[PDB]
This record gives structure tokens, sequence and C-alpha cells, in this order.
């Protein structure tokens, strides 16, 4: 009966909040002060949380799921009843964890040695990522691109084939058709009177939104190709694809390292307020106190006053071994801490606004039950953090926060320099993200057999992304598995939808703050009505369907690409005038070796 | 490490009458199945403990409460405020209260 499930969850909601607390408090003491008497302090305290949750999970199947009427207590029950693994045979369950540990340690400890000196050998993160991000030598970028895929990616090919079979068995025992349908279960919504969403409906909404970005991406692809021919003459065709090893990093995920070759007006400095911070003696604490004044300006609460003692805003005065990585912690019981090692720079002035945005999202849904204290889907949590960073990087906000000469002149040449640096990171990553999840979805359902994995991968690079390989690759390579998110078992569609939600939030908040100009000049400071539009979504958590959360801000029930294109229309107008003598589009027949 | 000595009751058959008190420790029975003094599904111990810890956000830290309740049965009198004493004088026509 349904009233027994309510009494089940309230014993759960008070044993979990304490056991999650000290399992996360011990993870704080390891992260900010590393010993090994802290790693053993967090492994036993971490396993008491994991052993407790599988005990309550096997108690949750005593209650049926379709004999429930209240939507909230049904949502908590389905998130706890989830079997996930453990549906496999107990010798297949240990084979899967052996593969996931072997693929993870090949990626982090794989070395590449030089053919002129076999005694010097580079790892990926120090040394191989620096070549792909800084070099202008064609022959050295071609060496680092091919040798990472032929010496490390060939080890992951027999391991990734066994990984697909075991993950499809686990997904079909949980009544999905494949493992790709298991990943799309985040966006599913069942029976809330007009707000429903199918797991197959996500596939059409991604492909419908993508064919409206292809006019903008084609003009960006044509402008970068014309600028790369001056940097690498006799290597690039003026009507063809771009070679895969000249894109700024190892995989071509972000084009953000191509800015020094593709800058529109290099005689205008892109605005940088780092010298005005060290001329006014701003400490470590000023960067957060101006960040807290931004959020109280819009109508959001202060920091919790436990935030100021418990947090560790710099690396300590001790030479203290403590993972230095910006992050926002939500230990529980209303205890919010930020861990970062901040330097006096406009870079960490902006990520301070980003990391505080995770805190203000966390402080808002802290009145829901324990199992609904996440973002409404996997994409909302990063998207609310980046609309705080866009509004703080504007020169309108910088001159009113005291950091820009009240006699500063923004010209139309510097807005093109700023918008093109945004499009190399935002627009340049959208066909990469769409192509990769489309390839992984077709591998799991079996539309691509294993004798055509690397054949269909490079046909989709030339057609969707416009990127050609420099050396042909047969079915002994596995080039997707040489990325971190593929070999470490992570979903990748959250980076596509976060980019679309980010400009839907920003365009909906700037109509409430009564903006008049272009969308990229907007700032939501001093408003109250925009914050009330934002706070009505922030407090929902997972208690409502995410389509119901979007109408509280945007006014629509689906993700939309038209606010993303309105941000880049000053660039799209300027790009169509720079490509009057160029060719827009590419040919899938040209190759850098096929002459 | 958590002060686990401060408990509260989280299951009862029926809400309390005003100023009523209940220190029993019988195993609660949520479902219809009888409990027979042992724990299990739908048979819960009725007391939980605040695990208080010094690094808790406000609203999670312990507050001490005192409830004063003045009652007036039908006696002849009892405790009350304190009476003040105004300075004294004399030899002058005055308005007095003794
Ligand atoms: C890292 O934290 C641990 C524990 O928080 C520190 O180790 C001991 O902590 C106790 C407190 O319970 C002290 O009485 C001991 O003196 C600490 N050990 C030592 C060797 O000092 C540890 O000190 C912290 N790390 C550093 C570098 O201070
Ligand atoms: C079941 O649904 C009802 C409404 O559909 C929820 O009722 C609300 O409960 C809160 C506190 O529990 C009250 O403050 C509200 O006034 C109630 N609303 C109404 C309309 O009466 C109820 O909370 C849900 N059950 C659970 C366990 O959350
Ligand atoms: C979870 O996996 C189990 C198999 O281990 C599935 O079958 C359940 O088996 C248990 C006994 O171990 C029964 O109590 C359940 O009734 C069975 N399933 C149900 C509730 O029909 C079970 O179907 C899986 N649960 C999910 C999430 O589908
Ligand atoms: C920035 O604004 C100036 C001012 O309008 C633009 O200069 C004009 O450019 C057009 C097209 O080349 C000419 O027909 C006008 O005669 C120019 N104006 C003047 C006063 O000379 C300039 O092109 C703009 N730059 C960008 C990048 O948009
Ligand atoms: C936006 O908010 C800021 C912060 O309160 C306002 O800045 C104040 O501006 C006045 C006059 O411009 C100064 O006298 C104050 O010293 C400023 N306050 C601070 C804390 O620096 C700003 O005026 C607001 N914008 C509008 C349009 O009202
Ligand atoms: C936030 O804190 C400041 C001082 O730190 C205070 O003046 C302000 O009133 C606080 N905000 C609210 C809503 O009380």
């Amino acid at each position: 009966i349904e009233e027994q499930a309510k009494t089940f969850l309230d014993k759960f909601n008070h044993e979990a909040e304490d056991l999650f607390y000290q399992s996360s408090l011990a993870s704080w003491n390891y992260n900010t002060n590393i010993t090994e008497e802290n790693v053993q302090n967090m492994n036993n305290a971490g396993d008491k949380w994991s052993a407790f949750l599988k005990e309550q999970s096997t108690l949750a199947q005593m209650y049926p799921l379709q004999e429930i009427q209240n939507l909230t207590v049904k949502l908590q029950l389905q998130a706890l009843q989830q079997n996930g693994s453990s549906v496999l045979s107990e010798d297949k369950s240990k084979r899967l964890n052996t593969i996931l540990n072997t693929m993870s340690t090949i990626y982090s400890t794989g070395k590449v040695c030089n053919p002129d000196n076999p005694q010097e050998c580079l790892l990926l993160e120090p040394g191989l990522n620096e070549i792909m991000a800084n070099s202008l030598d064609y022959n050295e970028r071609l060496w680092a691109w091919e040798s990472w895929r032929s010496e490390v990616g060939k080890q992951l090919r027999p391991l990734y084939e066994e990984y697909v079979v075991l993950k499809n068995e686990m997904a079909r025992a949980n009544h999905y058709e494949d493992y790709g349908d298991y990943w799309r279960g985040d966006y599913e919504v069942n029976g809330v009177d007009g707000y429903d969403y199918s797991r197959g409906q996500l596939i059409e909404d991604v492909e419908h939104t993508f064919e409206e970005i292809k006019p903008l991406y084609e003009h960006l692809h044509a402008y970068v190709r014309a600028k790369l021919m001056n940097a690498y003459p006799s290597y690039i065709s003026p009507i063809g694809c771009l070679p895969a090893h000249l894109l700024g990093d190892m995989w071509g995920r972000f084009w953000t390292n191509l800015y020094s070759l593709t800058v529109p007006f290099g005689q205008k400095p892109n605005i940088d307020v780092t010298d005005a911070m060290v001329d006014q003696a701003w400490d470590a604490q000023r960067i957060f106190k101006e960040a807290e004044k931004f959020f109280v300006s819009v109508g959001l609460p202060n920091m919790t006053q436990g935030f100021w003692e418990n947090s560790m805003l710099t690396d300590p005065g001790n030479v203290q071994k403590a993972v230095c990585h910006p992050t926002a912690w939500d230990l529980g019981k209303g205890d919010f801490r930020i861990l970062m090692c901040t330097k006096v720079t406009m870079d960490d002035f902006l990520t301070a606004h980003h990391e505080m945005g995770h805190i203000q999202y966390d402080m808002a849904y802290a009145a829901q039950p324990f199992l609904l204290r996440n973002g409404a889907n996997e994409g909302f949590h990063e998207a609310v953090g980046e609309i705080m960073s866009l509004s703080a990087a504007t020169p309108k906000h910088l001159k009113s926060i005291g950091l820009l000469s009240p006699d500063f002149q923004e010209d139309n040449e510097t807005e093109i320099n700023f918008l093109l640096k945004q499009a190399l990171t935002i627009v340049g990553t959208l066909p990469f993200t769409y192509m990769l999840e489309k390839w992984r979805w077709m591998v799991f359902k079996g539309e691509i057999p294993k004798d055509q994995w690397m054949k269909k991968w490079w046909e989709m690079k030339r057609e969707i992304v416009g990127v050609v390989e420099p050396v042909p690759h047969d079915e002994t390579y596995c080039d997707p598995a040489s990325l971190f998110h593929v070999s470490n078992d992570y979903s990748f569609i959250r980076y596509y939808t976060r980019t679309l939600y980010q400009f839907q939030f920003q365009e909906a908040l700037c109509q409430a703050a009564k903006h008049e100009g272009p969308l990229h000049k907007c700032d939501i400071s001093n408003s109250t009505e925009a914050g009330q539009k934002l706070f009505n979504m922030l407090r929902l958590g997972k208690s409502e369907p995410w389509t119901l959360a979007l109408e509280n801000v945007v006014g629509a029930k689906n993700m939309n690409v038209r606010p993303l294109l309105n941000y880049f229309e000053p660039l799209f107008t300027w790009l169509k005038d720079q490509n009057k003598n160029s060719f827009v589009g590419w040919s899938t027949d040209w190759s850098p070796y096929a002459d | 490490g958590g002060n686990y000595n401060y408990l509260y009751r989280l299951f009862r058959k029926s809400n309390l009458k005003p100023f009523e008190r209940d220190i029993s420790t019988e195993i609660y029975q949520a479902g219809s199945t009888p409990c027979n003094g042992v724990e299990g599904f739908n048979c819960y111990f009725p007391l939980q403990s605040y695990g208080f810890q010094p690094t808790n956000g406000v609203g999670y830290q312990p507050y001490r409460v005192v409830v004063l309740s003045f009652e007036l049965l039908h006696a002849p009198a009892t405790v009350c405020g304190p009476k003040k004493s105004t300075n004294l004088v004399k030899n002058k026509c005055v308005n007095f209260n003794f």
C-alpha cells in the first residue's frame, strides 16, 4: 500500500543524510590535506555509504511501483529501486570492472617515445597536450597525433569490444533495448499531463536543432580554413576538409587554441583586467566578496557565514599537498564549501562567479527530500553556472564594479574579436559532440557492426564535422576510445544540451531585465524581476519534470536553438562578408595523402 | 564526530494532546503485519538521533528552548512581578501609596 512507502522513505531520509555527510566530510579532509592516513580514512567511510545504499535498494523492491499515485513519492522510489549493475552474473560483474580499470589506466599511464631518441617518452597530459596546443610545425603535430592513436588506441580496441557486449547485457536486463537507451533515460518524463518526453524523442530534437546551426558552422569552417592556409601553405585544400592534426588539441574538441592564427584584428588588444587588480591591492577575499555582491544585486541570498571559515580559498600557507582544482561542495546539512586555489587574475575572477553559481543553485533546492537534490537533468547544473560568468565578463559590468576607466570606448572591432573567441569554443564543439554521441548510439544498438567501426567513424567526420584524417586507419585502431569520456565510461550528450540551455536562460533573463542592445552585451545586475524569474526554477530540484522547469524561465517545453543564433548574429553578419570570394562547404573526397 | 545523545521521536500512532508526554520505546508498526518486538520492514524503532556536528550550517545546529507557561487555576494567589519602591519624603503635602 502507498502509505507504507511514505513511512519507508522517511526512515531513509534521516539515515542517509547523516551517512552521506561524514562520507563526504572525510572526502574533504583528503582533498585539502593529503596523507595516506586520510585515504584510508575516506575509503572505509566511503564504503559504508555504498554498502548502505545497496541494502536499502534491495528493500525497495518490496514495494511495487505502479500502485503509487503521488508523483513525488513515485520519483523518489524509482531513483532508489534502480538495479543498474548486479543484474549480471557474478563472474561477469567482476569481468566488467576489470575492463573499466584496465581501460582507465592505459589512458593515464600510456607513453609515447620518440623515434630519434627512444629513451625520451611523453605522457599525454604533460608533453603531448603541449605539442598539440602550441606547435606550428606540421611534422611534429602529425607525429603526436598518429603515435597516440597507434600505440595507445590499439590497446583499447580488444577491450572496448568486450565492453559493448557486457554493457548491453546489463541494459537489457533492466528492460532497455541497449546501453544507449539507458543513457537517454535521464531525459525521460512519464505522465505529468502535457509535459512528457520519450527516450527516443531526444534523438529527433538533437538532429532538428543541429540543422539550424549548420549555416553558422559552415561560415566559421570556411573562415578558419582560409586563415589556416597562411599558417600551413601547401598542406590545405581551399575546397576540402580540415586535417585532423591542425585543430588546436588532440581530438579537435575545442578550436580555442586557433585564436592566435584566426584573430580578426590583431592590432586591438582583447580586454584584460588583470593589471587593474594588482594595482588596487585586491586580496584573495575581494574576488568572492564582489562575487557575493553580484548575487545579492539580483535578489539571491547571501553566503551562509559558515562559508567563510570552512572554505579554503587559496592553497594554504603550508606547502600543503591538496588537489588544487576549482569545485563546489555540498556536504549536506546546509554546509556549503568552495575549494579552489585562486590567483589574482580575471580568469579566476570569472570562475569565482561560475563556482558560486553552483552554490546558489545548491542553496535553493535544499528544502526538497534527499533523493531529489540534483539538477532537473544532467545539463542544467553547468548551464546555471555559466550564465553567471557571461554576465560578469561584459565591459558594462566591469566599469561599474570599478575596474575600467570611466573613459573607455568599446569599438565595433573589439566586439568581433570577443565574439570570434567565443565561437571557437561554443560553436566549434557542437558538431564534435553531436557526431560522437551519434556514433556511440549506433554502436550500442547494432547499426554499425564491428568490422565497420573505424570505417563509419571517419565517414561521419568528413560529412558532419568536415575533418579529414591524415593517415588511413583500418579496423585495428579505435580512435573514439582515445578520448577520456569514451574510455572512462561517461555520457557525452550533456555537453550538447548545456550549450543550448545556456543561451535560452540568458535570453529569457535579459527580457526581464529590460535590455535594449545585442544579447552579448547584457548584464543582469541591479534587477530583481530577473532573479525572481531565475529563483522559480532553482528551487525545484528533481521534484518536477525538467520540461516543466523550462517554462518557468523560458516559456517553452523544449530546447531551442534560436537564442543561440541571436547571440552570434553580429559575427554571422561579419562572416558572410569575409566569405564573398571563398567557398562555403567542403568536399568529402579530398585527402592529404591522395595525390 | 557527532553528538548522538539527542534523540527525537519520529513515529507515533496519534498526535499528542497538548502538554502530553510519551517516553515509551515500543517498536512501531507501519504496515498491517504484526511486529513481535523485532525490527524489519514496516517494523521500525521509533527514535532517531540528531547527529550534531560543529561544522553544520545554521538551521542544523542545536538550539536550546525554554517554554514558560503561566497558568491560573483558582487559588488565592501566587508568584508575580517585582514591586518597585519610590523614594520617600514628608513635611510636604504628597500623594502616597503604602
Ligand atoms: C592532515 O590532517 C591530519 C588529521 O586531520 C593531521 O594529522 C594529525 O591530526 C591530529 C589531530 O587529530 C594531530 O593531533 C596530529 O598532530 C596530526 N599529525 C601530525 C603528524 O601532525 C595532519 O597533521 C594534517 N596534515 C598536515 C600537513 O598538517
Ligand atoms: C503528496 O502530494 C501532496 C499534494 O499532491 C503533498 O501535499 C502537500 O504536503 C505539504 C507538506 O507535506 C503541505 O505543506 C502542502 O500543503 C500539501 N499540499 C496540499 C495541496 O495539501 C504531499 O506532500 C505529497 N506527499 C509527500 C510524501 O510529499
Ligand atoms: C532487479 O533485478 C532483479 C533480479 O535480481 C529483477 O527480478 C527481481 O527479483 C527479485 C528477487 O531477487 C524479486 O523480488 C523482484 O520481484 C524481481 N523483480 C520485480 C520487482 O518484478 C528485478 O525485476 C529488477 N528490478 C528492476 C528495477 O527491474
Ligand atoms: C565599424 O564601424 C565603422 C563606422 O561605420 C565601419 O566603417 C564603415 O565601413 C563601411 C564598409 O566598409 C564603409 O562603407 C563606411 O564608409 C565606413 N565608415 C566610415 C566612417 O568610414 C566599420 O566597417 C565597422 N567595422 C566592423 C568590423 O563592423
Ligand atoms: C548597480 O549597483 C551598483 C552597486 O550598488 C550601483 O553602484 C553605486 O553607484 C553609485 C552611483 O553610480 C555610487 O555612488 C555608489 O558608490 C555605488 N555603489 C557601490 C557599492 O559601488 C549602481 O549605481 C547600480 N546601477 C544602477 C543603474 O542603479
Ligand atoms: C547580506 O550581507 C550584508 C553584509 O555582509 C548585509 O548588509 C545584507 O543586508 C545581507 N543581505 C540580506 C538580504 O540581509
